[PDB]
């Protein structure tokens, strides 16, 4: 449920 | 291209200042980069991108003529998030929490816009 | 050949439990998916991936012979994050905050390991 968040975090 | 107004000062020093410090604001600090974030359908779905970093810079650069524009940019930023993402995604729940605070502050903004 | 020890019970019911509840723990709940997340050099650099979901499952299924092995997995998880990301990235500061709590909990673990 957090994938876009993880993407934002990493990038 | 813009002005100083009482409502725009409120958007900058109350609305944006509060939202920027919120624990859920960070996904909205920068434009969505669909290449780096691996979102190949983002621009197909979203034709009017907006983010809070752009809104903040517009306020700091006196880009806006009226607070109505800044409020609409917030509305666009939030609505884009709901259109693109699933209602169960955490980012949507974060956007909703931010939008409620936005609306609470908008309820308390000076009601007549006055150039300063 | 795993075991059930006082220290491993502490790792599960204090260390994992405490860290999972922290607001910074969510990037570590599942293995890093380098393809989904667009990190194409991730497995070239990180050859021993680890995450807190794996650690939790290992404790729940008596995978470890000693808590020292579980502490090793936590160190791998934190260090992978320190290795792969750049020094000023937010995720590194998040991992540092989690490691600080990890070390505080480890300091309060029973010092001699006894099989139950």
């Amino acid at each position: 449920r957090s994938l876009k968040l993880l993407k934002h975090l990493k990038h | 291209p813009g002005r100083k107004t009482n409502q725009l000062q409120y958007m900058q020093n109350v609305v944006v200042k509060t939202l920027w410090k919120h624990q859920f604001a960070w996904p909205f600090y920068q434009p969505v980069d669909a290449i780096k974030l691996n979102l190949p359908d983002y621009h197909k779905i979203i034709k009017n991108p907006m983010d809070m970093g752009t809104i903040k810079k517009r306020l700091e650069n006196n880009y806006y003529w009226s607070a109505s524009e800044c409020m609409q940019d917030f509305n666009t930023m939030f609505t884009n998030c709901y259109i693109y993402n699933k209602p169960t995604d955490d980012i949507v729940l974060m956007a909703q929490a931010l939008e409620k605070i936005f609306l609470q502050k908008v309820a308390q903004m000076p009601q007549e816009e006055v150039e300063l």
